[PDB]
């Protein structure tokens, strides 16, 4: 009787207390207790604010509920369905807060054992101990002296990006305890000195991550002396040749990026001035860069000095270090440029004329020709010559694009010109990489991050996620189709991991949302309105019909709109905004309502901004002519904006979903564009059209069936979602057959006993469902004579489900046998009985290629239905 | 990365030369003194001290020294641990957890069912058990509970024991520890515990020692395993029911007031719903009233009074024991008791 409450569930803390009580005491009740509690967490009504009311108002009453229900539930509530995991995390985060010392030690050890074994949980754990370190800092180091230290002895288990959070933990405890803390972690990362030396193929990586992390905790003496000695080994591994110098560079860059307002100039200047100033004198001290010198393997001795020309000197200009090259780009290049651009932004502070301090790289960009980086014409392998030189080129230019993004209206254009030249360089580079047999994997898929290949050419893609780069370049035209393509692809491939890559995941997903959906809503909506204009023109449809002059511009202007709508989904379609802290949901929604639809509804109350913005979005949808690979997202976005289908306008949404399934951008102008993208797109849009269609799925599914009748004759009309000559592989069928078995299982309260004709109108509904089952099963054999590869295997599960639903509903055949009106109960129960039998005899001869064994195994299952029909015929 | 190549060898030679004055001073320094060469990191002192290890003071050195070890000196780490397994009866409670931690980290992720087996077999030389020894080995096994792979290893290697099981107080505690901590590893924990109760070798005298002389270590495992097993050990096979009765007939005796109130309520709910259990419960509260009489009426003022309101359920001969309970608490308290009943 705690489940059937919906008015007190948000105010009955005294329901949570009792639920923990019953779980703590009653042993056999506990598995049902967890179930009712979980199902009350989902479907709202049980927020983490109720749990704070329990912990922080009734602590002494709930203190008895602990290592039984409380810790065990909280561990057991880290499974899935992330409405409940922000509850399970609040249980650990408040049990540490209000309880006593044994309970604090036990929650700490619960988190630690939880991170020392676990696959998806370790994220929630590491963010949890992170919240514990940032929130209750002196109260955690007591419960840490061997407990949080432990997981370092299992860092090899899993920490791709969790290692930076883990050493954030250990460092924050080290710096918040002058009496004991700092020596502990300095000993940890010092034992990592032998690790830094050679203790594995790894453990030097982890060495410098830990070293810079403990080294930035000193940035906000005896600690200075302990620091410098364990820094000299970092310098030595840096002085050792490889990329382990570049990782030291990258780590110092990440430290400046993460803590910006703190970390005064003198401390970091003492840290790096010998690492910054190693760039503009790695090779560029010359005078006339038009000469080649040797520029070893000189393919670009004949064409040096690529196009920037916005400088007053040319010494080597990024060429000569790139000559011999074989660099991991700490050599006056990308990982070193990331520290140059950040020490230039912290030292010579203000960062405004400090971008103007480095008005080129070191006040130089490049010159006025095409090429200008030399690593071929002696490297006889066609791949490792330019496909490792142009990777460094693109990483260079997009470090320059991710670096200089301030409001310098002379540098803003050049940065847009830099993104443009990066697009053309990326095109030539991708052409060279494709023409390369294999690829230069090393500085594409192994360097530039560990120190569209997309994985390791990491800084070559607006850091592959850099949220401030899209702020400028997408807020710029608030200028280029293929530039909008690349910047939007970065936006989407970052919003995937972040909001549902070690420099985006250095911000919490709410902060990535606040900087993406909030502070970049209008810059994206304006380009979406411009694309809506270019679709009511012939820029998206001209190269199919009329404007056959830029064929390869329509594709890019389509992919831009597609990535824009996937951005519109992934910003809204995820938990990254739509949880109980929903003020940001309003700040994100009001900008969509007032985007072009009457900006006077700013202070409009909740559930009206959603209903307003949905009208403008659905008004846009009628021109979504991108060949509807994005219309499968133009429904997935709008469905994700509104809460559930309960809106009256959602009926027009579903009625427009049928218009889309009839259209798919008006019969999907490609003849092969339906193959593999649409093989999931149509199969998910059909689930929307059949999840709601004028509230009558039975008339709807029958309309699709009698539409599939026309799918045989001449193979295409009345719905292009399944109008391919091979029936679009009958994926509309596989969805329609999952729909009928759902409709039959749905009609269970329709047969309400056998009281009256109200209980007898359900017989007509089960009869119409059997009529639709017969119509589908009749075309099942007719289309199976065309083809039955997976269609047969789908029809087997369909027959197994529909007959099981008929057995579930046979209670209204035998109980409603006198309500079947025995003077007319022959044809009444005869319809379903003869239909199921004729279909089951039609259900045999396909799935039988098992050495003549399954020719009647389907009839062997059908004998159960025939026996039930015999019992019902004797019953009626 | 300075290669002081002969500055570990002459150092160790002169350190094994003079006397016992700077023994620990020259000893502890050799971790960062042999740290010059990456090849001499895990291989130079891999045998230069693996045989010189005769006392306890050299233990921290090889732990940090075997830095790479090619996953083979870790076998030699368990081997030098087997060498120190004899020093475990020779160190004499000086570096007990300081030694056992070296062995317990040595088999980290691989098969360790023989590692824990050799550990408990060496524990026959140290822990019936010594006075500090319970918390001593607990300061290693509790702190090794985290890895979640030597938990199940010690479970699957606690069954194959038949020589130490009667003196396995320090292997009684581990079953309660694994059950209280490891959630999915709890149903197998009850199974191995039950099957060790049956077939002898686990008497109520073991639980009595593990509750009386060694209690602050097990008092942490009360709110789960101990009460949640004793309620679940009242099912059948009455070799184990005289064990589950000792579990919460001794929990009332040594634990703190919350545990006493919770055992009394466990018995009271147990007799307020139960078919054959109610006999064991009623004799159990009977034992509590005859044994700890003034310590039960405090935990009784509404708790033992309750079952009068369900006497209609079942008490053919239990009603006489029930009113024996209530009458004994009545007559054992002149201040409040007699008025109550």
């Amino acid at each position: 009787a705690i489940e059937n409450s919906t008015s007190v569930s948000d105010h009955k803390v005294l329901d949570l207390i009792v639920l923990l009580l019953i779980h703590s005491t009653n042993s056999k009740n506990r598995k049902q207790t967890e179930k009712v509690l979980r199902s009350k967490i989902r479907l709202g009504c049980m927020p983490e604010q109720l749990m704070q009311n329990a912990f922080q108002n009734h602590s002494m009453v709930i203190k008895d509920f602990f290592p039984s229900i409380l810790s065990l539930a909280q561990t057991f509530l880290h499974s899935a369905h992330p409405a409940v995991v922000s509850f399970g995390s609040c249980m650990y985060k408040q049990a540490f807060a209000v309880f006593d010392s044994y309970c604090q030690q036990e929650v700490v050890c619960a988190l630690v054992t939880h991170v020392c074994s676990g696959n998806e949980t370790e994220l929630d754990i590491s963010l949890d101990v992170l919240t514990d370190l940032v929130i209750l800092h002196p109260s955690l180091l007591l419960r840490y002296a061997t407990f949080v230290k432990t997981i370092l002895d299992s860092m090899q288990k899993l920490n791709p990006c969790q290692i930076r959070k883990l050493f954030y933990i250990l460092s924050t405890l080290a710096f918040s305890q002058r009496q004991e803390g700092s020596y502990i972690q300095d000993d940890m990362h010092m034992v990592i000195r032998k690790w830094l030396s050679s203790s594995v193929p790894n453990h030097k990586q982890m060495g410098i991550i830990g070293a810079v992390t403990m080294m930035g905790s000193v940035a906000l003496i005896e600690c200075d002396g302990q620091l410098s000695t364990l820094l000299d080994l970092v310098g030595f591994c840096c002085e050792q040749t490889p990329e382990v110098l570049a990782l030291y560079y990258d780590e110092l860059a990440n430290l400046i990026e993460k803590q910006k307002g703190n970390l005064d100039l003198q401390l970091l200047d003492k840290f790096g001035k010998s690492l910054v100033e190693d760039f503009p004198n790695d090779f560029v001290v010359d005078l006339s860069p038009t000469v080649d010198g040797s520029f070893l393997f000189p393919v670009k001795s004949l064409y040096n000095l690529d196009e920037d020309e916005t400088q007053g000197a040319i010494a080597i200009n990024l060429l000569p270090l790139v000559s011999q090259k074989r660099v991991v780009s700490p050599i006056c290049l990308s990982p070193c440029f990331r520290l140059l651009r950040l020490y230039t932004g912290e030292q010579n502070n203000g960062s405004l004329e400090e971008i103007d301090a480095l008005l080129g790289c070191p006040l130089y960009l490049t010159d006025l020709e095409v090429e200008g980086k030399l690593d071929s014409l002696s490297k006889q392998e066609r791949e490792f010559l330019c496909s490792l030189l142009f990777y460094a080129l693109n990483w260079f230019r997009e470090v320059v694009n991710a670096f200089c993004q301030q409001q310098d209206a002379e540098m803003k254009g050049k940065v847009l010109t830099r993104l443009q030249n990066i697009t053309e360089l990326q095109n030539v580079l991708g052409k060279c990489l494709a023409a390369t047999p294999g690829y230069v994997p090393p500085p594409a898929t192994f360097d530039s991050e560990a120190p569209a290949q997309l994985q390791s050419y990491r800084p070559y893609f607006r850091e592959l996620d850099l949220e401030v780069f899209s702020v400028l370049h997408c807020g710029l035209l608030t200028l280029g189709p293929a530039e909008l393509c690349f910047l939007l692809d970065d936006m989407c491939w970052k919003l995937e991991h972040v909001l549902t890559f070690s420099h985006l995941c250095q911000r919490s997903p709410k902060e990535v949302a606040v900087c993406v959906v909030k502070l970049l809503k209008p810059l994206c909506n304006h380009m979406e309105n411009m694309h809506n204009y270019f679709q009511t023109v012939i820029p998206n449809q001209g190269v199919v019909d009329e404007s056959g002059l830029n064929i390869q511009e329509y594709q890019l202007m389509s992919s831009c709109y597609h990535q824009l709508l996937l951005a519109f989904r992934l910003l809204f379609a995820w938990s990254g905004f739509s949880q109980h802290e929903n003020s940001n949901l309003l700040r994100s929604a009001l900008q969509v309502l007032a985007d072009r639809l009457k900006p006077g509804e700013t202070e409009f109350l909740p559930l009206e901004e959603l209903i307003s913005e949905s009208f403008q979005y659905l008004l846009n949808f009628q021109a979504s002519i991108p060949s509807f690979q994005c219309a499968f997202i133009l429904t997935q976005v709008l469905m994700a904006i509104s809460e559930k289908p309960m809106t009256g306008w959602k009926r027009e949404k579903m009625a427009s979903l049928a218009k889309q399934f009839l259209c798919q951008s008006w019969m999907k102008p490609g003849g092969d564009r339906e193959k593999g993208s649409h093989f999931n797109s149509a199969l998910h849009t059909l689930l929307c059209v059949y999840l709601e269609h004028t509230d009558n799925i039975l008339k709807a599914i029958e309309e699709i069936s009698s539409v599939g009748v026309p799918e045989l004759i001449n193979s295409a009309k009345d719905g292009c979602s399944s109008t391919y000559p091979t029936l679009s592989r009958q994926t509309f069928p596989v969805f329609f057959r999952v729909m009928m078995a759902q409709l039959e299982s749905s009609v269970k309260s329709i047969p309400a006993g056998k009281p009256s004709d109200s209980g007898e109108v359900q017989l007509e509904k089960l009869l119409k469902w059997n009529i639709a089952v017969r119509n589908f099963h009749i075309l099942i054999n007719l289309v199976k004579v065309f083809d039955s590869r997976p269609v047969l295997s789908i029809c087997l599960k369909y027959g197994r489900l529909f007959v099981e639903a008929f057995l579930k509903l046979a209670m209204p055949l035998l109980d409603h046998s006198f309500k079947k009106h025995r003077d007319d109960v022959q044809s009444l129960l005869k319809t379903l009985q003869l239909s199921t039998r004729q279909l089951h005899h039609m259900c045999g001869h396909s799935k039988i290629h098992q050495d003549l064994g399954l020719t009647n195994h389907v009839p062997l299952l059908k004998k159960s239905l025939e026996q039930f029909v015999y019992r019902v015929k004797a019953m009626l | 990365l300075d290669g002081l190549l002969d500055s570990q060898d002459l150092v160790k030679k002169l350190m094994q030369m003079l006397s016992v004055s700077p023994v620990p001073i020259q000893h502890d320094i050799i971790t960062s003194l042999p740290e010059i060469l990456e090849d001499s990191q895990q291989n130079e002192v891999a045998r230069e001290l693996s045989c010189l290890l005769k006392q306890g003071r050299r233990l921290t050195v090889p732990i940090l020294d075997a830095l790479s070890r090619l996953d083979l000196d870790a076998e030699l780490l368990a081997k030098v641990r087997q060498s120190a397994m004899t020093i475990v009866p020779s160190v004499k409670l000086e570096d007990l957890p300081v030694v056992i931690k070296f062995i317990l980290h040595n088999v980290k992720a691989a098969d360790a069912v023989e590692v824990i087996s050799d550990l408990r077999k060496s524990l026959d030389l140290s822990s019936t058990s010594q006075n500090c020894v319970k918390l001593l080995f607990d300061v290693i096994k509790l702190a090794v509970r985290f890895q979640k792979d030597v938990s199940e290893a010690w479970i699957k290697a606690i069954e194959n024991s038949t020589s130490v099981s009667d003196h396995k107080v320090l292997d009684l505690i581990v079953l309660l520890l694994i059950h209280s901590t490891n959630s999915k590893n709890r149903k197998q924990t009850e199974k191995v515990l039950r099957s060790k109760i049956r077939l002898g070798c686990m008497p109520e005298q073991l639980m009595q020692n593990a509750f009386q002389n060694h209690s602050m270590v097990i008092k942490d495992f009360f709110p789960s395993i101990l009460s949640l097993a004793q309620t679940f050990l009242h099912s059948a096979h009455p070799a184990v029911v005289s064990f589950g009765s000792c579990m919460y007939k001794q929990a009332f005796a040594v634990f703190d007031s919350y545990c006493q109130q919770e055992v009394v309520c466990a018995l009271v709910t147990h007799v307020c719903s139960g078919n054959e259990t109610e006999l064991d419960i009623s004799l159990d509260v009977l034992t509590d009233l005859v044994i700890l009489h003034p310590s039960l009426l405090l935990r009784y003022a509404t708790f033992v009074k309750t079952i009068l309101d369900s006497m209609q359920k079942l008490n053919p001969c239990q009603i006489r024991k029930l009113f024996y309970i209530l009458s004994t608490l009545a007559f054992s308290q002149r201040q409040e008791g007699s008025y109550i009943q």
